[PDB]
């Protein structure tokens, strides 16, 4: 009579693999706003 | 020659605070690596408020960093704008205060509590004449209300002349999470009625208000609301910080909003706000500021300033402005709109115009009120507090690190007769 092979992967041998890694490369790239160029042009100058 | 010490407490303080500053970098010129780019004398010429030398050229920021975890400080510091901080004013604790407030105020807190002590005593005390505290946290976890309000404590006993903003989150209740809100929150606000000169109310759900029906958001997240509030925090101290026709100051907010001094929490609110397809419809002059800076839903507290009375209010107004408009919007509300202002105060309006508008924008405007409508705010943090406590509810973690019984009914009092103080002026 021959064996019947033991066929047979628990849980824990079975159902996971390694997965890929994430692939995440993007930083919070925010061009700024120039400062926008001050005449309040003051009051010597303004009116004498 | 004045300068605004940054204290952060607890995940949502980080938070709120890294935005902070965030806004306040470009504000400034200020690159992620401490180095300043962009030619302007007025960028420099005030920035001490916020931020020292460091004999390389790089500005500084004074945050004072704290939380019961290594985790959302790992975050701020990994993230953009994150080597700004000094890695010394990273005050780490390893323990956990898990959303307890007896927790952070008691029995974990009580031993970091004397390191952060040290790191603001090194930083504050080191200068000739500092303004004063600003400090964020939320009075809804562990760290926040427990550990911050430890520090607000010591603060004003060892400094009881300076002014202490505090950017408080309150839970909001409508929709919110963790069981332990009403605990949390009612045993922080019997300290802060005492040793806390400004308490600026801010609620999730509020802010979440502004993010669906105001710039009609597609996912508000809480980055997008934390960017709402370091608009109100930057807002407030303009005058502080960048010259203008009527310069103002903390000190000057104090004394002409709070009429006695346990009445100081104000309703904040910041908009020249609009949405996504309509900044190219909308115009933009002080009665438009106006209008959407008294309404409904410019507010970052959930209470509606209908359902009560303006003690009295103030109104920062940033940018190039007639000083025309801004005194005469501020009567046309004050006439027009009189139920909802008091009157044993007459004329209960400040204006006061900063020069520089913020980034991007021509001109902006940022809400301090301290409308007696904040009592919807104690009651409905109360009516929760009173359930839990008839019952005995989840109170054998407080209990059992070292609170009396007799601490939550002194919470109680002193926030019963908060509401009951405003009623006398309503
Ligand atoms: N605005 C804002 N609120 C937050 C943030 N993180 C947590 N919260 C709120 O804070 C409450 C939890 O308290 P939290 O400060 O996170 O706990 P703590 O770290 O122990 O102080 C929750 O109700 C959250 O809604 C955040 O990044 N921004």
């Amino acid at each position: 009579p021959p064996t019947l092979p033991f066929h047979g992967e628990s849980a824990y041998r079975t159902d996971y693999v390694p997965k890929p890694l994430p692939e995440v490369a993007k930083p919070v790239e925010v061009k700024l706003p120039p400062t926008l160029p001050f005449n309040a042009q003051s009051c010597y100058r303004s009116e004498y | 020659m004045r300068e605004i010490v940054h204290v952060q407490g607890g995940q949502c303080g980080n938070q709120i605070g890294a935005k902070f500053w965030e806004v306040i970098s470009d504000e400034h010129g200020i690159d992620p690596t401490g180095t300043y780019c962009g030619d302007s004398d007025l960028q420099l010429e005030r920035i001490n408020v916020f931020y020292n030398e460091a004999t390389g050229g790089r500005f500084v920021p004074r945050a004072i960093l704290m939380d019961l975890e290594p985790g959302t400080m790992d975050s701020v510091r990994a993230g953009p704008f994150g080597q700004l901080f000094r890695p010394d004013n990273f005050v780490f604790g390893q323990t956990g205060a898990g959303n307890n407030w007896a927790k952070g105020h008691y029995t974990e807190g009580a031993e970091l509590i004397d390191s952060v002590l040290d790191v603001v005593r090194k930083e504050a005390e080191g200068c000739d004449c500092l303004q004063g505290f600003q400090i964020t946290h939320s009075l809804g976890g562990g760290t926040g209300s427990g550990m911050g309000t430890l520090l607000i404590s010591k603060v004003r006993e060892e400094y009881p002349d300076r002014i202490m903003e505090t950017f408080s989150v309150f839970p909001s209740p409508k929709v919110s999470d963790t069981v332990v809100e009403p605990y949390n929150a009612t045993l922080s606000v019997h300290q802060l009625v005492e040793n806390a000169d400004e308490v600026q109310v801010i609620d999730n759900e509020a802010l979440y208000d502004i993010c669906f029906r105001t710039l009609k958001l597609t996912t508000p997240t809480y980055g997008d609301l934390n960017h709402l509030v370091s608009a109100a925090m930057s807002g407030v101290t303009c005058c502080l910080r960048f010259p203008g026709q009527l310069n103002s100051d903390l000190r000057k907010l104090a004394v002409n909003l709070i009429p006695f001094p346990r009445l100081h929490f104000f309703l904040i609110g910041f908009a020249p706000l609009t949405s996504r397809g309509s900044q190219q419809y909308r115009a933009l002059s002080v009665p438009e500021l106006t209008q959407q800076m008294f309404d409904a839903k410019n507010m970052m507290c959930a209470s509606d300033p209908r359902h009560g009375r303006y003690l009295t209010a103030s109104a920062m107004f940033r940018g190039r402005m007639s000083t025309k408009e801004v005194d005469e919007q501020m009567l046309n509300v004050q006439n027009k709109n009189s139920s909802y202002f008091v009157e044993w105060i007459p004329n209960n309006m400040k204006s006061s115009v900063c020069d520089i508008p913020p980034k991007g924008l021509k001109m902006s405007v940022t809400f301090v009120g301290n409308s007696t409508a904040i009592q919807e705010m104690f009651k409905r943090v109360s009516d929760q507090f009173t359930a839990m406590f008839r019952r005995k509810a989840f109170l054998h973690w407080y209990t059992g690190e070292g609170m009396d019984e007799m601490e939550f009914t002194e919470a109680e009092s002193n926030m019963n007769d908060l509401v009951s103080e405003y009623q006398q002026y309503q």
